[PDB]
């Protein structure tokens, strides 16, 4: 079992988009107050996630990214160029070199 | 139109700014907390009722968050138990043992600390089906009910049992020193050696070092859990194992505890006929081996049953063979002509589970687990198991060899992990069979499917050339009416004696004189010699020594016949019942899957109305899938006396 990685089992709301939470605040599901303590209805925000390849399918460890494509007033840079269009030489053609 | 709601601050701003308030614009008071309609030329109040507070988490909010905290706890901490587990039961050393310990102490008192915590939530304000079944699930204090001093003595006792049982080991007047066990010592002496003055002392001898030392035990046992099972609300303690099958809080479904005892005893009473038939076709055999030792009118004794109890009756297969000359459904030379090994019969169930419909198998499976024997430096347990380790684990524990059977056990097994992975999705309470009687049977359903000449001829275990007689049928009913009908009287007799003996129906010096009595007059059952009330012969058997409901084998067997006439309907197979084959059919697997899935977070009821149709369990596939053997049993039966004679006894 791999027990380096947590998981945000409990949180005080939703997410906003794009947040990453790292506060580690005792949640508390009852009104007694856990107090930096975890006592009755007091849990842990993060669960401690176990890694076991014996796990299954639905259940494996999966490194997953995602990505946001956001394009705002700078101009777009991350793409891949057509370039391509091998260069072909005398012949009348309509050129287009970087611009 | 449309109107929104109006909300200011104080009553003399809403007279100021109600003016300009259309009609069908709902005021409402912040500081008078009131609400009102704006109607033509006023604004009518509208009539609020008392003050509810706002609520953080409701009482059943509560038990939902901490019943979700607890599975999410209970999952790595199972886990961690079951891999401990696995381990001890792959290699058996020493710091396999402790782990047990730690492990076991772990859980149990993990389960403890969250059945207390749950204990508070009340069950009758919280509407959710689920959470109350998980909770009711949860809060079964079993043992902690009693004292501390009641609770420990209740279980070294059980612990006892199970010691002697055990360790129960007789010795031959002839060589004191020479002693055996019950297994697999007096087992197969009983089951292959012809010798009646052999199995009859071994009977006598196991049941009284056995019988009579677990006597003042078993019955302080018997009066622990009927006063635990009073402590719990219970009337007696087969009530409390009856709990599971216990329905309540869904309409049209509930079922009571009191409704499965009946059920038994009305599948037990069609069965009669049947099994009255079997009984007489054994009993006039056993004069053709053996005639003069047994009687027809008379009973048959327990030890000449093919065991002591007479829990199943295949080994008498060969004493009661109704055509010895032609040749049993066995595929062996298939086996070594082609070397078939345990992964290939497995990875064949796993293509035949494809086939039906069902998807495939994880492969964590294949590299954590083993099939055949794991050499010979460590020693792994060779009963087989399957296993649900939780969090998607699941594994198999047997050293499977290639023998029909094995194929037929690794089907099983596939069948229990199937049910594994199907509930995997409910909550950790609710990741388990409804009952103790549906895992068994879809293990059990697989291998009578896979046991079917279909299937082999489908796979190329059966030769293509291979003819199907009215004998071979016939020999096939007759040894699984053995096995299976066979021990349905067994699990009756014993499930049911078990019952009144803990109601306390059964007086102290009359135990043996009802028991063995009734074994007469019931089931036909007779014990070779007289046993006394100092003897504890029905206490005697693995699972009512070892704190286990024995009710689990004859609701199995219920439930495995009504799935494999159900699957069998939904594949729109042509022929016998017995020759029925589940093969190529998604039908059968879509179905069987709609009530694997749910588990135990649907009521059982409702997991057997999603196949056979109704929540009762009748045993009209057990006569529709013998028909032809009862048929055959009348016509064996015609002239050969039916039933048997209470009177009589071998002693007598």
């Amino acid at each position: 079992g791999n027990y380096n990685y947590l998981y945000r089992l409990f949180r005080k709301s939703n997410l906003k988009p794009f947040e990453r939470d790292i506060s580690t605040e005792i949640y508390q599901a009852g009104s007694t107050p856990c107090n930096g303590v975890e006592g009755f209805n007091c849990y842990f925000p993060l669960q401690s996630y176990g890694f076991q390849p014996t796990n299954g399918v639905g259940y494996q460890p999966y490194r997953v990214v995602v990505l946001s494509f956001e394009l705002l007033h700078a101009p777009a840079t991350v793409c891949g160029p057509k370039k391509s269009t091998n260069l072909v030489k005398n012949k009348c053609v309509n050129f287009n070199f970087n611009g | 139109g449309s109107s929104g709601v109006r909300l200011w601050a104080t009553r003399q701003a809403m007279l100021g700014q109600v003016h300009e308030v259309p009609e069908g614009w709902l005021i409402f008071v912040a500081e008078q907390e009131e609400l009102y309609v704006r109607v033509q030329n006023g604004f009518r109040k509208v009539q609020l009722e008392a003050r509810t507070p706002l609520p953080r988490s409701t009482i059943e909010e509560q038990a939902k968050t901490f019943l979700d905290k607890f599975n999410h706890e209970a999952e790595d901490l199972f886990y961690q138990s079951s891999l401990a587990s696995w381990n001890y039961n792959t290699n058996i050393t020493e710091e396999n043992v402790q782990n047990m310990n730690n492990a076991g102490d772990k859980w149990s008192a993990f389960l403890k600390e969250q059945s207390t915590l749950a204990q508070m939530y009340p069950l009758q304000e919280i509407q959710n089906l689920t959470v109350k079944l998980q909770l009711q699930a949860l809060q079964q204090n079993g043992s902690s009910v009693l004292s501390e001093d009641k609770s420990k003595r209740l279980n070294t006792i059980l612990n006892t049992m199970s010691t002697i049982y055990s360790t129960g080991k007789v010795c031959n007047p002839d060589n004191p020193q020479e002693c055996l066990l019950l297994e697999p010592g007096l087992n197969e002496i009983m089951a292959n050696s012809l010798d009646y003055n052999e199995r009859l002392w071994a009977w006598e001898s196991w049941r009284s070092e056995v019988g009579k030392q677990l006597r003042p035990l078993y019955e302080e046992y018997v009066v622990l859990k009927n006063e635990m099972a009073r402590a719990n609300h219970y009337e007696d303690y087969g009530d409390y194992w009856r709990g599971d099958y216990e329905v309540n809080g869904v309409d049209g479904y509930d079922y009571s505890r009191g409704q499965l005892i009946e059920d038994v005893e009305h599948t037990f009473e069609e069965i009669k006929p049947l099994y009255e038939h079997l009984h007489a076709y054994v009993r006039a055999k056993l004069m053709n081996a053996y005639p003069s030792y047994i009687s027809p009118i008379g009973c048959l004794p327990a030890h000449l049953l093919g065991d002591m109890w007479g829990r199943f009756w295949t080994n008498l297969y060969s004493l009661t063979v109704p055509f010895g000359q032609k040749p049993n459904i066995d595929v062996t030379d298939a086996m070594v002509d082609q070397a078939w090994d345990a992964q290939r019969i497995f990875k064949e169930a796993e293509k035949f589970f494809v086939s039906v419909g069902l998807p495939n198998m994880t492969q964590g499976f294949w590299e954590n687990s083993m099939l055949t024997d794991p050499g010979n430096v460590q020693k792994a347990v060779c009963h087989p198991t399957a296993w649900d380790l939780g969090k998607g684990d699941f594994r198999i524990l047997m050293c499977t060899k290639v023998t029909m059977d094995d194929f037929l056990t690794a089907h099983h097994e596939m069948g229990h992990i199937q049910y594994d992975m199907a509930y995997a999705a409910q909550p950790f309470l609710l990741r388990n069979g409804a009952n103790e009687g549906f895992h068994e049977a879809v293990g059990e359903i697989m291998s009578l499917s896979a046991a079917t000449p279909k299937h082999l001829k489908s796979i190329g275990l059966l030769s293509p050339d291979f003819q199907e007689d009215n004998e071979t049928e016939i020999n096939f009913l007759l040894k699984q009416a053995l096995t299976i009908v066979g021990t349905l009287p067994f699990t009756y007799m014993l499930e049911k004696w078990r019952w009144m003996v803990f109601k306390g129906e059964i007086p102290k010096d009359q135990w043996m004189k009802k028991w063995w009595e009734m074994k007469r007059e019931i089931v036909g059952v007779v014990e070779p010699v007289p046993h006394d009330e100092t003897y504890c012969d029905p206490a005697s058997l693995f699972h009512v020594s070892n704190d286990y409901s024995f009710i689990r084998y004859y609701t199995r067997t219920l439930y495995q016949f009504q799935f494999q006439e159900a699957l069998c309907q939904a594949a729109k197979h042509e022929g016998p019942l017995h020759k029925c084959d589940i093969s190529n059919s998604t039908e059968a697997g879509q179905k069987l899957f709609n009530m694997l899935r749910l588990g135990k977070s649907e009521p059982w009821t409702l997991a057997l109305e999603n196949v056979v149709g109704a929540k009762n369990m009748n045993v009209r596939p057990l006569l529709n899938y013998f028909e032809p053997l009862f048929t055959w049993l009348k016509d064996q039966n015609k002239n050969s006396f039916v039933g048997w004679s209470t009177d009589w006894s071998p002693y007598a």
